[PDB]
């Protein structure tokens, strides 16, 4: 969906779109999608653009441009969501968390997890590293 | 390129090329412009070009670029190939390999107690150290070069009565010295540097405050494998003229250090001030049993450890010998020609002390077993201190093991009785680790920074010797006692119940295929004085040992996502 | 490289013990004669160099009976060649 | 071997494919496997 | 010609219990000592596959599906025994009454063994050397034992028997036998025998990579015993004919035909 982004990327993206829009229609050419992304720091090579128009005629409207930035931002955020989700598990932050620490903080997180689900969770996997916890979460 | 051509173009085009020269040799037209050249040596030669450079291009500016990247790529690659082969020193021997060890050693100098960037080169040198430790030696004099910085290093102790030369330059030094073992060249001016280091370090333990490190103090023992001034009259100063059977070596302290140790053992010596020098040099007194066959002075080797055991029998305190216990490695070599057939008192010294330790542990275990008055304040008293006795217990057990690895033949043969006392008192872990003592089981630090690790593993070596003096005929009741102990009948509360078990029954199979040998190997006694006790010995003992070897030895995709 | 099949046939005369060998119907120069009371088993030794190598052919010529009927006396009369299951090769 | 001293980039392929250099322990005592030639 | 292995007859197969036997060597040649499954195929060095678990004390090697470094070489005497316990499926070796540690130190590293069809004691001998088995028919002659054995639950192989145990060995002398129809690369079959041609037998091969072959000295299963068309001549004749046909792709230079 598009609720993954806050207000403040969307108000910035309409700021970039209405700056380089042609006549206020909400239209840009297949050149201007390149210059509107390099105006904000993001510098993709032309294969990254090459698939998104094939994904969406020559008329790139503002809901089409908003959906392409949402997929361009969510893939790196879905790859990096899980490390900061791992940070409250260990006290130091290198990735090493105790097994005795993990049965009161993971049964109390608010998804109605009982004592039985985290007991199945850790014995289908001392202290375990960080990259194994992605290996055991995504499965 | 041509070197990477296929087998088809490397057999026919060469034929198209080899025969042309053969045509040239027709009518006398000669035009000229499996020797082990060794690509490995060529790689070393390719390294030599880098070795001939190195300090020629870097130290010419470092001691006064993109080229400073090859050292961070070749040095890492040298740590593998040298450790990968480790068998080149067997067939095609070449001294060219030994050259690079010294050619880099000069480059590893500059600041042999500081330097910069990486220190992994010292570890890389340790890898090449294993490769080394007729021609053999030639233009090098590395040992002579080793005597350079090591000389004033003796004054470094007097300069605080050089900071990494006793670390980095002493790493490969203590390594290659202790890594020698196999081969042995000679001893040209090595004893000169040794005596300049030995006698210097023999009195360097007197300087208080800064006692430096005891690591290099074990390096003297590591180098104690060369050959034969404290008293070197016709060996040091008065020997610049030009090595047979000169009956004089460590005889300057042959009986002297023996009497010194005997007096040191006679005294309490229960302090860090005690030994001190001996605590950092008398570990090299055991290396003298090398060239002297096994032990010509057998009684000396049968007392030096006993007197050393007396120092251990003196018993340390809290911390005390926390780091002063790593010398047990050398202790696992003094038991080589251990002709300690005497033992007895020394056996009792290993028994009564352990029994005293068992009493001390019982004084601590029962202080934890009979203290459940709801108070976690005893965790500092009952526990914690248990680790102090635990680490102490993990010192004598590492010595009695090798002792029992030779005193089992004649011990199990002929008779017994002697080791029977040890077996009856070997219920240490049985009255601790097997007695549900979680605190004693809580080695933790002892289990980590000091499963299967001693404690009860040592009992397995004598478990057979324990059952050896057991039933020389009818067992049976032991199985009933095993079931009795399984029902948890205390201890002596089962023996009385075991006292009422009819009698021993055996008159069928086996027996003559078992007790026949026992009726010719025993020849001791037979009465009702035994009853349980001897039967109640290994009964409850192997019972818990069996328990130690018994049982002791979904939320789907979309919901995973929420928890993530 | 021969594209044809060399067929070798042998001839053993029991009442004389005389053994001869024919090569494609052309008699070879060699011959063999043995003791009276002796036995013999037919033999082929080969180092193979093909997917299909040899093929034991139990046949008769124009006026002589085949092997079949002379190895075992239930039929030492009927001239028709036979291949009973007892005939097996050995390695 | 090639450029053993050029790209001083710490994050270059040199520090990445450094393990590829160690991948040559397959050759035993083939120090005398061939002569010496190039381009 | 190379080795002369020895075993026990395959009706003393053991499928449950704890047993023991020792080996005695004089020289220090090449000896193979261990246990073996009853289907021991000769002409194959033992320990190269799953058929036999064996230890070689010449170079400190144990062989099963290939060699592995284990233990120290021999000296003179070489009093070695073989432990066995099917309850935990583990095999242990002892030298001079002392168990041999593994590379890192363990119980002979031979674990997780299936019962199958039991196991039999096996022993080989290299050229010139001499071995002396001891199956334990008595007790006194068994030299060390005592220190290992009694106080862990072990009994000798022939604890109670009234006669020596018979044994077998490989002969060497080749003998003819029918071809097994599971021979990797050899296939034989009958052809029927029609009007146009009398019956025959013939061969095949797997001419490719993997492996090769030598000279297959083949022969038929028979014994023609030397004596002591017109219907007249064919019922009185004593001379009979057989025939072979070398097919194409086979050289008659490497073909020998006749009688044996």
């Amino acid at each position: 969906m598009a609720d993954q982004l806050t207000e403040e990327q969307i108000a910035e993206f309409k700021e970039a779109f209405s700056l380089f829009d042609k006549d206020g229609d909400g239209t840009i050419t297949t050149k201007a999608l390149g210059t509107v992304m390099r105006s904000l720091g993001q510098n993709p090579t032309e294969a990254e653009l090459q698939d998104m128009i094939n994904e969406v005629n020559g008329t790139i409207d503002f809901p089409a441009f908003l959906t392409m930035m949402a997929r361009k931002m969510k893939d790196t955020d879905s790859e990096e969501e899980i490390r900061e989700a791992f940070r409250v598990f260990d006290k130091d932050g290198n990735g090493y968390i105790s097994a005795a620490a993990l049965r009161h903080v993971m049964t109390n997180l608010g998804e109605k997890l009982t004592d039985e689900e985290v007991d199945e969770m850790i014995r289908e996997a001392g202290q375990v590293n960080y990259e194994a916890f992605v290996q055991m979460m995504t499965a | 390129p041509y070197d990477t051509l296929t087998a088809k173009e490397k057999a026919r085009d060469r034929e198209k090329a080899q025969e042309l020269l053969k045509f040239l040799q027709m009518n006398g037209y000669a035009v000229t412009r499996l020797d082990t050249s060794s690509i490995e040596k060529r790689f070393a030669f390719g390294f030599l070009q880098q070795l001939l450079r190195w300090m020629d291009i870097s130290q010419e500016f470092i001691a006064h670029i993109k080229f400073f990247a090859k050292i961070l790529l070749p040095l890492i690659n040298q740590y593998f190939t040298n450790h990968c082969l480790y068998f080149l020193s067997t067939p095609a021997k070449v001294l060219g390999s030994g050259g690079h060890a010294s050619n880099k050693e000069k480059e590893m100098i500059t600041s042999l107690f500081c330097k910069l960037a990486a220190l992994v080169r010292h570890r890389v040198s340790l890898f090449g150290t294993d490769a080394p430790a007729v021609a053999l030696l030639p233009v090098l004099t590395t040992l002579f070069q080793h005597i350079a910085q090591h000389q004033f290093g003796d004054d470094v102790i007097l300069d605080d009565v050089c900071s990494i030369y006793s670390l980095g330059t002493t790493k490969n030094t203590y390594v290659e010295k202790l890594r020698p073992a196999l081969g042995e060249c000679l001893a040209r001016l090595a004893a000169a540097m040794p005596v300049a280091f030995l006698e210097p370090q023999l009195n360097e333990y007197n300087a208080c405050s800064v006692y430096t490190t005891k690591s290099p103090r074990e390096r003297a023992i590591l180098g104690l494998p060369n050959s034969v001034p404290d008293i070197p009259v016709l060996d040091r100063l008065m020997a610049d003229i030009g090595a047979r059977y000169t009956e004089m070596p460590h005889v300057i302290e042959i009986t002297l250090p023996m009497l010194c140790s005997y007096l040191p053992r006679w005294w309490e010596r229960g302090p860090e001030a005690p030994p001190p020098a001996l605590p950092a040099g008398a570990p090299p007194p055991c290396t003298a049993v090398t060239s002297d066959h096994l032990n010509s002075l057998l009684g000396n080797i049968l007392r030096i450890i006993v007197n050393n055991l007396g120092i251990d029998e003196a018993t340390w305190m809290k911390r005390l010998a926390v780091f002063a216990q790593p010398i047990v490695s050398r202790a696992r070599p003094e038991l080589l020609h251990s002709h300690f057939i005497p033992t007895i008192g020394r056996l009792r010294k290993r028994a009564g002390k352990v029994v005293a330790e068992e009493e001390q542990l019982r004084l601590e275990a029962k202080a934890e077993a009979e203290e459940g008055e709801l108070l976690v304040r005893d965790e500092f008293s009952v526990l914690c201190r248990d680790l102090y006795a635990l680490y102490p217990l993990l010192i004598r057990y590492v010595d009695n093991n090798r002792a029992h690895w030779l005193t089992e033949p004649n011990a199990n043969a002929e008779e017994l009785f002697r080791m029977v006392g040890e077996i009856f008192i070997y219920w240490s872990k049985s009255h601790n680790f097997k007695r549900e003592e979680q605190n004693f089981v809580v080695q933790n630090e002892i289990n980590n920074m000091s499963v299967a690790t001693l404690k009860k593993m040592l009992p397995i070596g004598l478990n057979m010797c324990a059952p050896t003096d057991q039933d020389l005929i009818m067992l049976a009741k032991t199985r009933y006692a095993l079931k009795d102990t399984d029902e948890e009948v205390r201890e002596f509360l089962q023996n009385n119940l075991h006292l009422q078990g009819k009698v021993e029954g055996s008159p069928s199979l086996r027996w003559q295929m078992a007790l026949y040998r026992g009726l010719p190997g025993r020849e001791e006694d037979a009465d009702d004085p035994e009853k349980i006790v001897r039967r109640v010995q290994e009964v409850s003992a192997v019972l818990y040992h069996l328990e130690q070897t018994e049982h002791p030895y979904l939320l789907s995709k979309q919901r995973r996502r929420a928890v993530v | 490289i021969s594209h044809t099949d060399l067929v070798i046939g042998c001839l053993v005369d029991l009442a004389t013990g005389l053994m001869t060998f024919t090569a494609n119907g052309k008699e070879s120069n060699t011959f063999f004669q043995v003791e009276p009371n002796t036995k013999l088993f037919p033999a082929v030794f080969v180092l193979p160099t093909h997917q299909n190598v040899i093929q034991f052919e139990l046949g008769k010529q124009k006026n002589i009976m085949p092997l079949s009927a002379a190895m075992f006396l239930s039929e030492r009369k009927n001239p028709a060649p036979q291949c009973p299951p007892r005939l097996e090769v050995q390695m | 071997g090639v450029t053993s001293e050029e790209e001083l980039h710490l994050t270059r392929k040199l520090f990445w494919g450094i393990f590829d250099s160690l991948a040559h322990k397959k050759y035993d005592q083939e120090l005398y496997r061939m002569a010496m030639p190039c381009l | 010609d190379r080795v002369r292995i020895f075993r026990a007859e395959k009706s003393y197969t053991v499928q449950s219990g704890r047993w023991y036997f020792e080996f005695e060597a004089v020289t220090t040649g090449e000896m193979r000592v261990g246990w073996a499954r009853p289907e021991l195929r000769p002409d194959v060095e033992l320990g190269a596959d799953e058929l036999a678990y064996v230890f070689n004390g010449h170079r400190g090697q144990r062989w099963h599906l290939g060699s592995e470094p284990f233990g120290r070489p021999w000296q003179s005497g070489d009093v070695v025994g073989c432990m066995i316990d099917l309850t935990e499926n583990t095999i242990i070796f002892t030298l001079n009454g002392e168990v041999l540690m593994s590379d890192s130190g363990s119980e002979t590293a031979f674990r997780e063994i299936e019962i199958g069809d039991g196991f039999l004691p096996v022993c080989s001998l290299g050229p010139g050397q001499v071995g002396h088995l001891n199956l334990g028919q008595d007790v006194s002659s068994l030299r060390f034992f005592a220190i290992c054995g009694l106080q862990e639950g072990f009994e000798p192989f022939a604890i109670n028997m009234q006669r020596p145990v018979t044994t077998w060995f490989s002969k060497s002398l080749p003998q003819f036998e029918p071809v097994p129809p599971e021979h990797p690369h050899y296939e034989v079959a009958r052809m029927d025998g029609t009007v146009d041609t009398p019956p025959c037998l013939r061969l095949a091969h797997r001419t490719w990579g993997s492996q090769n072959s030598l000279v297959e000295m083949l022969f038929l299963r028979l014994s023609l015993p030397v004596q002591f068309d017109d219907p007249e001549i064919i019922l009185n004749t004593t001379t009979y004919y057989y025939s072979v046909r070398v097919f194409a792709g086979q050289e008659p230079s490497c073909v020998w035909v006749g009688w044996v």
